[PDB]
RNA sequence: CGGAGAGGUA
DNA sequence: GGGTATTCGCCGTGTACCTCTCCTAGCCC
DNA sequence: GGGCTACCTCTCCATGACGGCGAATACCC
């Protein structure tokens, strides 16, 4: 379900802005999980360009080089 | 209620009929408040489950796709095929009822 | 000579029901 | 923080760390001096319970403060919930260069613009006006220009008209549901204190002008001015994202003006006279020799573009009314005439804008929508379509139907006193005969309104 | 008949029903409740006497010392009301308590005390109630709203449905005390009776009976009956009353007397019971397996050996029946258990019970209530005795005894406070009976179970809490206190009592800051019935039950007036006629109906007493001495409308206004409105602002007089007479001779309230509405308050309205207003803002209020005097400096400045000074002027009252020893020393002389006392030196953006202010003032505004006809004919006014007050029909349909389809547009997050919140979102670089990282969670 | 320039 | 002991805004 | 009343939400 298919994510910050922050940061804390900042909400948090709209060409030019 | 409101607003409503209509309107407002709350909770969950889905490629090149038909429950045809398949790229060739056309 | 400020701290939530959470 | 009165306030973290440092120092002093075991057991239990009162206080409401035994806030409560950091201060921030007021209509606007008051326009645009005042050379420093807009001199308003002209703003009604909830306009300055919003666009906001308060934002940087103009301009959203139908549907007065304009009565002035074009249909109605709705043969010229993009002109004498001709002056070239020959309520004008967008692209649908709004408000004004108390006609057959239903519930009342029918059969019988009498009264009033 | 002041403007009153009971005084809940709180009550029922007799005598822990109670008393308050609102203190009289300390000797429990001592001690300062019904707490004016919480007593609730998804409905019982510990009986789907205390974990509900000193045999003696088996010949027989066999399937052949009664397989019929009872059958034979399913009742010990054969609550078996068949237990008792009639619940619960005796049960309860510590016998006994059976920690009130006796079908309604054994056991019996199918549950939405607390009861409870804290203080100190070295003011303390009662009145969920902008707003805020607050529900957790209206709110709580939004139906408004009962429930007036005759006596009914009788409807057509003219009448019996017989009813409704509240009985034509727009109409009528010119409603109800009189805003004449003097300041009334006291005779002097600030920054004002030399009657208005005119309530103004869609300027719900309305200054509301400027003692130096200000020139100092405060009446604008003030740093400007965007005139300057700072020159000037005004006020009091007293002496010596020449040779003082007899006349002269000498003494001591009040220093906040307060007074007119609304939920924002020509106009030439939109009528189903529009057109039609009959100045006969025709007009009404009794100025001045329009009433549900409006329009020269052909103002031609015009009464709300408008270029930023501040007052920015971020993600917008949350907020470097770039002209951005994210890394990193950043 | 509560707006 | 129920504990419950009030106890002076 | 010094952990405050979901025992052979 949608309240579970957003917590069980390979990106713990998008699951941290949603329900049960404590459970997500504990499960992400015991595993040493590494969020690649791939998606919209994780990049709205950290303040860079969204990789959807106009900024999608910026993530083309960034994903290409590195 | 087995005794309906037999009078309209152009005529006068008496005390009891207006009282019952007041119960109806308060059920309306109390439905709109709590309904608005659960609605906003629904939009929050939906935009946080989709949340990262970005149209990334021009084509994946697949020969799959669901089969659209007009919906019928037993009454009239509720939604025709034109409204459902308006603007959505075909999976395979649409055959005319003449064979291999 | 201490007048420690932690003895001047405003209880800024002095109207809350004690059973409410997160604050 | 310093409050006023020789008294300070702060967060609850300082109080919780005060408590933890107290338990840790009392544990260092009690284990440094070799206490018996039960005292240091109570000690370590209070320290474990103190840290468990600091990292998350929600699970045990133990940490309490004076005069009101409430749980104190903690670090997990600083992150969690509606008022932590993720939902309160990271996903949505308080944002500068903004403003907010009460909305009002003003239908003289094109739909790519909106009003904006001069006082808010000068307050929102203090940095740009600073830069122009020291660019043209009317001041030396930033504080001289700050005195100039703090004084509101005479030269700053032409500066302000020279920084508005092509710069979008973002209007926003406060419960933003869908992506039309934020749109972008161009300002037109208003002697007033209220944002003048374009009327048709109002239906996208689900707004009504009884005191809604819309907020403006300013796109500062250059790429945001282009994101506002190219993606978010109010002309570049004339279809909903939820469905392919138009969202610039003409809402309430304008469809009454059009519906009054394209109809017919069987006998008014100019009945059965021929008219050489729509132009003298306007010239007949403005004088008063004809009526706005009386049937008339005209010669219209429609341009059906069934070639390879080149428009084919055809002309004829359609049997129509005068109001349909006056409306036909406004419909652009590519549409057929048969879209205006009907009554044109709300559904038919919605598919009118739908076919206009799906045939002639975008710009005739924008300018066709603006012209529909102008003629709809103008001929709605010429209508005078009031409401009076004698306009709602009671059925003359109403009290007869209600008296028959009273006799029928008298019948089922007797059959319940006669012991032949049950309670629930009386229930379904009474609701059925009242529903049937309800529909008889409804068809009586509906006929006696519509065709009387 | 009418008084000389009632004849000023008599409202034409439609209305068919003759009324019987007048409207009661609309503020009776507040005044009766707090009057009930603070008043000397004998026999200790209610008030302070119930608290003092409850907690006292305090007696120590066997210390032979005791503090007993005598009486109490309250002194004068130190301040009067107006000076207390200005200064800021509580309006509170101190509470003096006469305690008495007694101390025994050694070994004298019963003996005489050795020493008594007695004084009048101080405790607390309980705030009084101002005569309007409000409080004053800290300078403001506050209202405590009555709470509607659950009645104490018992409740057998259902909690059906959504438990355990099996359909097996549970049942629960709750014994709710008024004060003490809760008690919840309930079941579980394993059919076991469970208890819990104070919502803790669960206990098996027979363990409390094991705590109440009951054996197992006594428990099963209580909850069950007996089935007797006997040891006999063989196959041990069974006594049998055949009522036990009802509804059973007999698993054996029931036979006796050699006769087969019931064969096996067939149920026991009613005929089988008739055979066994008609044959009188008692004893039959059973199979031995039939008893093997039974449970034995009592114990049966072995007489021979001394052992136990069968224990109580143990099922029987054939071998064990051989174990007791061998010893000789003759009477074998089993408990009759049947799944349909008599349930075996107590037996199952005794099987759940781990405990056996009293002690282990008390160990279980003591361990449950206070967990963790080892239990002890004495702590368990003190705990269980002090949860339910002690006077201290547990008490039902007499109300709780009433519902608790009433809901057990007891007899007496007055009993003890504490519980008993029979209380709990009858609760458990009643709960098992409700489980067994007989009886029914109770509902909590019923107003027979909701009780109204009010100010007196809740203040009594918080004062009670003050007394229990002070009894722990005294029981501490008196246990250690020994001898006569202490007196009973050293023990007792003021801080817990005054801290508790200031904590209640100071701020709670029931001390609302009073919405004081309107007399309707006060008088509907005080009649408010809140369901929130301590002891009741909460906002975000109520459901669809308590928020939804119930069929027993009729006449008690208004159904249509409630706030919308989060609290709907939790902030219920009490009705018009409703009262609070003796116990606290709601009750409502009904008329007693004898068997044929509707008796005109009134007789109140509570909520459950309505549920027994059948009650008629208000608009039942009646006759002469009283017979219902229909042979069947629409009535309600038990919450159900019906059409019952002609003579079956018992009660007729008093009046047809009794269902709505006073917020809703002011909407005319309410019966034509949907309840949505009626609700929003009541709320927006509550929020009107007062205009500058009070203007009567054309279409009223008649409740306007009762609201404008019964609120405290008008100056009601206390004694009728002749007006001696009329001034804007004061009105001086000379009294008639009948209502006049012999001693303290004098006259009356009313000091009106001039321009002072309200609570909502409107301008409360009183203006005289009588002239000099005019008769007045007791109970009439003399000063119209805010929004009042001649004693009516007039909230907004009434204007000429058209209904046509005019060029799109009224698109959704807008309003379009001509330049006529703004030119005539008729929505121009007056606001008053209060600007403080304090003088703080900080670090680095004190603050001066000097004018020596740097960085400013003569534009700042032009509007100040030499002291630095602005003049009275110097018209400031935005940006000017009112109070100069600098803070030493050379020194920094911190002067008070007018907030941006407002104009206005400084009407008043307050100056407060800490005792210890010398005053500047202007403060001595103001103190000088206040001294001169106090001396002039009191001196004019003694001169005018001197003229009344000495003029009364001159009025005495007209007869009875008249000396006309000798009267005014010597002056007015020694007029007693003239020759006169020894009768009541010279005694009366001595009365007046002793009165005047008392006026000398009281004048002098109030003069020096008033100099003591003005002259002395004042208490302030700690750390402030002097406070200068400046009253601006803006005059805000009208502009595009203000909100206006009529009285039917027709909202609207004024959109364009057109010229006078651009309006439509009819062929007579008058332009219409406001053009609405007709499309608000069919969707928002409020057709009532159209009938108000037509009837308003009729009212001004009569107004213009009188105006043509009076500007031409016809003689009074024509006006008498026309006015009499206008007041007769149609069907039979109550009014029936006759103009044969007006003396030709009472016609002419009435017609002076009708020439603007004739005021027409319409009661709520008994109003004008259509036909009366049509005939009244026929009396005018107006068209019948209410529609006029109008000419367009721009184009100058006739509109097709003639439009509706008329006069609608329209209101201006205080949601004006120059409070809503705000903008921010770059201001100040918050401390912990580097985000902009929130709000307008804090000069902050809008919130581009979460859904707006989803809106910009939903576009292709990225850079707009990037600067929308990295540059324009949350980053100091990006916004400084941005500001430099914008003043340069380059448009770019250095994004960086937001600061609050870098705070989030510290609040996760400051847990035990490493959070990082790679590369 | 700190946070709670109460009322109100859409 | 293995699978199945049952109680028990946590998580959540619409956005934006506008006014106002309110912020410390004890005690020996 | 109020100005100076400070809690360096004590008892009944409480009591009207509901759904859902998952984990931690309860129990039945
Ligand atoms: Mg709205």
């Amino acid at each position: 379900g949608i309240t579970k298919a957003s917590l069980a994510t390979e990106s713990f910050i998008s699951a941290a802005s949603f329900q049960e922050t404590t459970r997500v940061l504990t499960e992400a804390a015991v595993a040493g999980k590494r969020d690649e900042l791939r998606g919209l909400k994780e990049n709205v948090i950290v303040g860079r360009l969204i990789p959807a709209g106009t900024g999608y060409a910026y993530h083309q030019d960034r994903m290409r080089r590195r | 209620i087995e005794t309906p409101i037999t009078a309209n607003f152009r005529e006068g409503l008496n005390v009891l009929q207006y009282f019952i209509s007041t119960h109806g309107a308060r059920k309306g407002l109390a439905d709109t408040a709590l309904k608005t709350a659960n609605s906003g909770y629904l939009t929050r969950r939906l935009v946080d489950v989709a949340q990262d889905l970005v149209v990334t490629e021009d084509d994946c090149g697949t020969h799959e796709g669901i089969m659209m038909t007009p919906v019928i429950e037993g009454g009239d045809v509720k939604e025709p095929l034109r409204d459902r398949v308006l603007g959505r790229v075909t999976a395979e060739d649409v055959l005319k009822p003449g064979t291999a056309d | 000579k201490y007048e420690d400020v932690m003895h001047r701290v405003v209880n800024h939530a002095h109207q809350r029901n004690p059973n409410k959470k997160w604050s | 923080v310093p409050l006023d009165g020789g008294r300070f306030a702060t967060s609850d973290l300082n109080d919780l760390y005060r408590r933890v440092i107290n338990r840790n120092n009392r544990l260092k002093r009690l284990l440094d001096l070799a206490a018996p075991d039960i005292i240091v057991r109570n000690e370590k239990r209070m320290l474990q319970e103190a840290v468990d009162a600091l990292l998350d206080n929600g699970r045990r409401g133990r940490a309490i403060t004076g005069s009101n035994k409430r749980p104190l806030k903690s670090l997990a409560d600083m992150i969690k919930g509606k008022q932590g950091r993720f939902r309160q201060n990271l996903l949505g921030k308080r944002v500068d260069y903004s403003g907010r007021s009460v909305i009002t209509v003003g239908p003289y606007l094109r739909l790519h613009q909106c009003g904006l008051p001069k006082k808010m326009a000068l307050e929102l645009f203090k940095p740009f006006i600073y830069g122009k005042l020291e660019l043209r050379g009317l001041a030396t420093t930033i504080k001289a220009a700050k005195k100039m807009v703090e004084r509101e001199e005479a030269v700053v308003w032409d500066i302000l008209d020279e920084v508005i002209r092509e710069h979008p703003v973002l209007l926003n009604r406060a419960p933003t549901l869908h992506r039309l909830g934020i749109q972008a306009f161009e300002p037109v300055l208003i002697e007033g204190k209220a944002i003048q919003l374009h009327p048709l666009v109002c239906a996208a906001y689900n707004a009504d002008f009884d005191g809604d308060q819309m907020a403006v934002h300013v796109p500062l940087t250059l790429e945001a001015q282009l994101e506002a103009r190219a993606l978010m301009m109010s002309t570049n959203n004339i279809l909903s994202p939820a469905n392919g139908e138009p969202i610039i549907v003409p809402s309430q007065d304008v469809v009454l003006g059009l519906y009054y304009m394209t109809r017919d009565c069987v006998n008014a002035k100019g009945e059965g006279m021929v008219l050489t074009g729509p132009k003298e249909a306007e010239r007949l109605y403005r004088s008063g020799l004809a009526s706005l709705h009386a049937r008339v043969k005209v010669r219209i010229t429609e341009y059906e573009k069934d070639a390879n993009g080149e428009l084919v002109a055809k002309t004829s004498l359609k049997d129509t009314t005068v109001g349909r001709a006056i409306l036909w002056m406004i419909v652009p070239k590519g549409l057929p005439y048969s879209i205006v020959n009907q009554a044109l309520g709300k559904k038919a004008i919605s598919k009118m804008l739908n076919t206009c967008y799906r045939i002639l692209g975008l710009k005739p649908t924008v300018i066709f929508a603006d012209q529909i709004m102008y003629t709809g408000f103008a001929y709605a004004a010429r209508s005078g379509a009031s409401v009076g108390i004698d306009d709602m006609v009671i059925p003359e057959k109403k009290h007869e139907i209600i008296s028959e239903a009273e006799a029928e519930v008298a019948e089922i009342q007797e059959q319940f006193q006669s012991g032949l029918v049950t309670a629930g059969e009386r229930y379904n019988k009474v609701i059925d005969i009242w529903a049937a009498a309800n529909d008889r009264v409804s068809k009586a009033m509906m006929d006696n309104l519509q065709t009387e | 008949v009418y008084s000389y002041t009632e004849k000023k403007r008599i409202r034409k009153d439609f209305g068919k029903r003759p009324q019987v009971l007048d409207v009661p005084y609309l503020l009776s809940i507040q005044l009766d409740s707090f009057q009930k709180f603070i008043e000397q009550d004998p026999e200790g029922q209610y008030g302070l006497e119930a608290a003092f007799r409850s907690v006292f005598p305090i007696q120590s822990y066997s210390g032979n010392s005791e503090l007993q109670y005598v009486s109490y008393r309250l002194g004068e308050p130190v301040f009067d009301v107006q000076e207390c609102q200005i200064r800021g203190v509580t309006y509170s009289a101190p509470l003096r308590v006469k305690l008495r300390l007694v101390i025994y000797e050694r070994e004298a429990p019963e003996g005489t005390v050795k020493d008594i001592k007695e004084q009048e001690v101080y405790m607390g300062e309980i705030p009084l109630m101002t005569d309007n019904g409000t409080f004053v707490i800290n300078g403001t004016e506050r209202v405590i709203v009555s709470q509607l919480h659950r009645s104490p007593g018992v409740f057998f609730d259902s909690d059906k449905g959504k438990t355990h998804s099996s359909g097996k409905v549970l049942y629960n019982a709750r014994i709710i005390p008024y004060r003490g510990s809760w008690l919840d009986f309930e079941f579980d789907p394993k059919d076991n009776l469970f208890v819990r205390i104070d919502r803790r974990r669960k206990l098996p509900a027979t363990i409390i009976l094991r705590a109440l000193n009951y054996t197992t045999e006594q428990i099963l003696d209580l909850f069950f009956e007996k089935v007797i088996f006997e040891i006999r010949d063989n196959k041990l027989q069974m006594e049998l009353v055949p009522e036990r066999l009802r509804g059973e399937t007999a698993s054996f052949d029931i036979e006796a007397n050699g006769k087969v009664y019931v064969e096996k397989g067939r149920r026991i019929t009613a005929r089988h019971i008739r055979q066994l009872e008609k044959d009188d059958v008692k004893l039959i034979e059973v199979p031995v397996e039939y008893i093997a399913g039974k449970v034995v009742a009592k114990d049966y010990i072995d007489e021979s050996t001394g052992e136990l054969i069968c224990a109580a609550n143990m099922e029987l078996s054939l071998d064990l029946l051989a174990k007791l068949s061998q010893s000789g237990h003759k009477r074998i008792e089993t408990l009759f258990t049947n799944d349909l009639d008599h349930g075996p619940y107590i037996s199952e619960t005794l099987r759940v019970d781990p405990t056996n005796d009293r002690l282990s049960a008390l160990v279980e309860i003591y361990r449950m209530m206070r967990p963790g510590e080892p239990p002890t016998r004495e702590a368990a006994e003190s705990l269980f005795e002090n949860l339910f059976f002690s006077e201290d920690r547990y008490d039902l009130s007499a109300v709780g005894r009433m519902k608790f006796n009433r809901s057990l079908l007891r007899e007496e309604i007055e009993g003890s406070g504490i519980l008993s054994k029979d209380d709990i056991i009858d609760v458990m019996k009643k709960l098992i009976d409700i489980r067994n199918g007989k009886g029914e549950v109770d509902d909590i939405d019923h107003l027979g179970n909701r009780r109204i607390r009010s100010v007196g009861e809740m203040a009594e409870n918080q004062f009670r809490v003050g007394l229990v804290r002070v009894e722990r203080a005294v029981k501490e100190r008196l246990s250690l206190g020994d001898l006569d070295t202490l007196m009973p003011q050293d023990m007792i303390n003021a801080k817990p009592i005054s801290a508790a009662v200031k904590e209640f009145f100071g701020s709670s969920q029931l001390s609302q800051f009073m919405d004081q902008n309107n007399p309707l707003s006060e008088i509907t805020h005080k009649r408010r019935i809140s369901a929130l607050g301590p002891g009741g529900l909460t906002r975000e957790r109520a459901g669809f039950e308590v928020r939804d209206v119930h069929p027993t709110h009729y006449g008690r709580v208004c159904p249509i007036e409630t706030p919308e939004g989060p609290n709907i139906g939790l902030i219920n408004s009490l009705s018009v006629y409703a009262q609070t009962n003796e116990y606290g429930f709601l009750e409502t007036p009904y008329r007693k109906v004898t068997d044929g005759v509707v008796t005109d006596e009134i007789h109140y009914l509570s909520a459950i007493e309505e549920g027994n009788y059948v009650i008629a409807q208000a608009n039942s057509n009646l006759d002469e001495e009283g017979h219902f003219v229909e042979d069947l009448v629409t009535c309600r019996s038990k919450g159900e409308s019906s059409l019952f017989s002609r003579d079956q009813v018992d009660y007729m409704d008093v009046s047809t206004q009794q269902v709505v509240s006073v917020g809703a009985s002011l909407i005319p034509f309410l019966e034509h409105d949907d309840a949505n727009r009626a609700l929003m109409g009541a709320n927006m009528q509550r929020q009107a602002v007062p205009t500058l010119r009070a203007d009567k409603p054309l279409v009223g109800t008649g409740m306007e007089r009762a609201v404008a009189v019964d609120s405290g805003v008008t100056a009601v004449a206390k004694r009728g007479g002749v007006v001696q003097y009329v001034d804007a300041s004061r009105i001086v009334i000379k009294v008639n001779e009948d209502e006049m006291y012999p001693g303290e005779a004098g006259i009356d002097i009313y000091n009106l309230t001039k321009y002072t600030r309200s609570n909502q920054n409107t301008c409360i004002n009183q203006m005289p509405c009588v002239s000099l030399g005019e008769p007045v009657e007791r109970g009439d208005v003399l000063a119209d308050g805010p929004s009042t005119d001649l004693g009516e309530l007039a909230l907004g103004q009434n204007m000429r309205v058209a209904f046509m869609p005019w060029n799109g300027y009224n698109f959704e719900d807008s309003i379009l207003v001509s330049e006529r309305v703004v030119q005539e200054d008729r929505f121009t509301t007056i606001h008053i803002q209060e600007l403080a400027c304090v003088s703080r003692d900080t670090k680095l130096g004190p603050e001066e209020i000097t004018a020596d200000i740097p960085n400013v020139g003569e534009a700042a100092l032009s509007k100040l005097d030499e002291s630095g405060i602005v003049y009275i009446g110097a018209e400031v604008t935005g940006g000017d400096i009112l109070v100069g003030k600098v803070t030493p740093k050379d020194v920094k400007d911190s002067s008070l400045r007018v907030p941006n965007g407002v104009s206005g005139t400084v009407i008043d300057v307050q100056v407060f000074t800490r005792d210890g700072v010398e005053k500047d020159k202007r403060a001595l000037e103001i103190e000088e002027m206040q001294l001169k005004q106090a001396k002039k006020d009191l001196s004019e009091e003694l001169q005018i009252l001197e003229a009344g007293l000495f003029s009364r002496i001159r009025a005495v010596l007209v007869a009875g020893g008249v000396e006309a020449e000798k009267l005014d040779k010597l002056p007015r003082d020694r007029w007693l020393e003239l020759g006169l007899t020894d009768e009541e006349k010279q005694n009366q002269l001595e009365q007046l002389a002793e009165q005047y000498d008392e006026l000398k003494h009281e004048f002098e001591k109030k003069l020096e006392a008033k100099r003591r009040k003005i002259t002395q220093g004042d208490d302030l906040a700690p750390g402030v030196l002097k406070i200068v307060k400046v009253y601006l007074a803006v005059k805000r007119r009208i502009q595009p953006g203000d909100k206006m609304a009529g009285r039917h939920g027709n909202k609207g924002v004024i959109s364009k202010i057109n010229p006078i020509e651009d309006m439509p106009y009819d062929e007579n030439g008058t332009p219409v003032d406001i053009v609405l939109n007709p499309l608000g009528v069919p969707s928002r189903m409020n057709i009532g505004q159209i009938l108000e529009t037509h009837l308003g057109m009729a009212a001004k039609g009569i107004g213009d006809k009188i105006n043509a009959m009076l500007k031409q100045q016809q003689e009074v006969a024509k006006l008498r004919e026309f006015i009499q025709r206008a007041y007769d007009l149609g069907a039979d009404v109550r009014q029936k006014v006759d103009l044969s009794t007006f003396s030709d100025e009472e016609v002419m001045r009435l017609a002076e007050n009708l020439r603007k329009g004739m005021p027409i009433a319409t009661p709520v549900f008994d109003g004008a029909k259509e036909a009366e409006i049509k005939e009244l329009l026929k009396l005018g020269d107006l068209p019948t349909s209410g529609q006029i052909r109008l000419y367009d103002g721009r184009t100058g031609e006739q509109f097709e389809r003639p439009v509706t015009v008329g006069y609608m009464y329209m209101l201006k709300l205080n949601h004006l547009v120059d409070d809503k408008m705000h903008a921010r270029s770059t201001g100040s930023y918050s401390l912990v997050t580097q985000q902009p501040l929130g709000g307008k007052a804090q000069f902050g920015g809008q919130r581009f919140g979460e859904m707006e971020v989803w809106a910009l993600e939903a576009y292709g917008a990225a850079y707009t979102l990037q600067e929308m949350l990295t540059v324009k907020s949350d980053d100091v470097n990006g916004r400084t670089k941005m500001y430099k770039n914008i003043v340069d002209g380059n448009h770019q951005m250095e994004p960086g990282m937001p600061e609050s994210f870098n705070v989030l890394l510290k609040e996760i990193r400051s847990l035990g969670i490493n959070i990082e950043l790679e590369d």
